[PDB]
């Protein structure tokens, strides 16, 4: 079962504004940073909007605030930069902020140039080991950039993403393997995953998925590492009420779920249980699947207090917790039980079970 | 980078590991060794804007008011020509600062994070150090 833990909600910042994205930090697993939209109803505040809230004290203050003049759809900690967070807004412009600066508005922007990004940007990410690594950013348009954190005037390493007769594949998420940094998987509108390759001679897309039939909202690979590994396998969300468990092996879909009746909006695994994964949909609706108990009900379901739109999940790295945020910028965390999420050393074995019957 | 280690293993004072990325600077247009080097950049970073913050105060005092302009008296260089080579030592010391994080960070340092600021800074001070004024108002 899952219990409310917690309730995070500024009056003055969050209010009337979508959640974009979530995301926990590594190296402060008690950190949220959470995105939020343009408001309607507020055009003299800022656009884009990136709070920062705590666990460690019961305090209802978001920790950190930060703003700027587009609108932001993505945010997330640099993992070997405690100290920055790194947001993709409304135009492309890869911002980035430095908590220790008392200025609210980003410390650098990437310019609105061809060789950035001049399109909406929905994913970035930073990638690789303390000695190297790259901020890898995509935009709606497919172009992808691989930025340094500490230089952000002009990419590192840039082209645009095709597959097939030159056409532009408008990547919506995206998702990296557990310790991969060449090889990455991306969600687009078209409704079909692509595994690519970031560099290399075959630095692209390199297979395509029919799947879906509709525009993918979210996906993500598998997270828990471990004694069977389980790193190939992926799960994606669309727009067509469907969750769907792939496999880079296998082309056609491997498992998909219809239980929600409405758009189910992301999809995330859990980073220490191998078969438990979790969703969240648009008629309020958060739900654990355990594939080991039952690959055909949710294992648990629980539902927001007015039923809104939820929009974005996003498990903590012990997997105890996970977060939950909605259309109106309202963020809810759920503590997940002992009995569900702890894997027992028999698990991995009933996951490869699982997937062998399938 | 095992090297780049024992730099730390046995350079004490700032100024020799300082000199120690003089002289390895090519080497450092790796990636790899431009990413194993990170928290040593801050700090010799923030060495030389305490270097400049010094350059900044000693210009905040006024040239007559300072002892350069009595030694370049005591020593016949006339006072004119003793600001214009006042003006000029602070310039050459604010290009070897410029040149010393230029090394430090490698090339493209004027977008870099923290070379941005100092970019500006020693951009806006050059332009405060032109002495030609100087020099047309002595002919005038």
């Amino acid at each position: 079962k899952l219990s409310l833990n917690r309730q995070f909600f500024d009056e003055r910042w969050s209010k009337h504004r979508v959640v974009s994205c979530l995301d926990w930090s590594s190296q402060y697993p008690e950190l949220l940073v959470a995105s939020y939209n343009n408001n309607e109803d507020a055009p003299h505040e800022p656009d884009g909007v990136a709070l920062v809230w705590n666990m460690k004290y019961k305090k209802t203050t978001p920790e950190y605030v930060f703003h700027c003049q587009s609108a932001v759809m993505s945010a997330t900690f640099a993992k070997f930069h405690p100290n920055l967070v790194v947001g993709g807004t409304y135009s492309g412009q890869i911002v980035l902020w430095d908590n220790r600066s008392n200025k609210r508005t980003p410390v650098q922007r990437t310019p609105l140039s061809a060789a950035a990004h001049t399109h909406p940007v929905y994913c970035v990410n930073v990638v690789g080991t303390q000695n190297a690594h790259n901020l890898i950013s995509i935009s709606t348009d497919g172009k992808i950039c691989s930025w340094s954190l500490d230089m952000l005037s002009h990419p590192q390493d840039s082209m645009e993403l095709v597959h097939k007769q030159s056409k532009a594949v408008a990547v919506t998420s995206m998702s990296f393997p557990v310790g991969d940094v060449n090889n990455f998987v991306v969600g687009s509108e078209e409704g079909s995953v692509y595994t690519a390759c970031r560099h290399g001679s075959k630095a692209g897309i390199s297979e395509m998925f029919e799947g879906h039939q509709g525009p993918i909202t979210g996906i993500h690979c598998h997270a828990a590492v471990g004694a069977v590994d389980f790193s190939h396998l992926f799960v994606t969300s669309s727009f067509d009420w469907t969750v769907k468990l792939w496999t880079t092996k296998n082309n056609k879909p491997l498992y998909s779920f219809e239980d929600n009746a409405d758009y189910v909006y992301d999809v995330m695994w859990s980073p220490t249980h191998p078969a438990l994964f979790a969703c969240v949909d648009g008629m309020g609706r958060l739900d654990l699947w355990n594939l080991n108990n039952d690959t055909e009900v949710p294992t648990a379901s629980i539902s927001v207090e007015g039923n809104p739109a939820l929009n974005r999940v996003r498990w903590t790295h012990s997997g105890r917790e996970i977060a939950v945020g909605d259309s109106e910028g309202q963020i809810v965390i759920y503590d997940v039980g002992e009995q569900i999420a702890v894997p027992r050393n028999d698990e991995w074995a009933r996951f490869g079970r699982t997937l062998a019957e399938i | 980078t095992a090297r780049l280690r024992d730099q730390l293993g046995t350079a004490k004072n700032a100024n020799e590991m300082f000199r120690i990325f003089s002289r390895f600077n090519a080497l450092f247009v790796r990636p790899h060794i431009r990413g194993a080097i990170r928290e040593y950049q801050t700090q010799l970073i923030q060495r030389v804007k305490d270097d400049i913050e010094s350059l900044h105060d000693k210009f905040k005092v006024q040239y007559p008011q300072s002892q350069a302009c009595k030694m370049s008296h005591v020593r016949d260089l006339p006072p004119v020509s003793g600001s214009i080579i006042w003006a000029k030592q602070i310039d050459r010391q604010l290009t070897a600062y410029m040149k010393r994080v230029e090394d430090v960070l490698g090339k493209g340092w004027e977008n870099h994070v923290e070379g941005q600021k100092l970019k500006q800074d020693g951009d806006s001070f050059r332009m405060k150090l032109n002495t030609q004024e100087i020099f047309d108002d002595w002919a005038r």
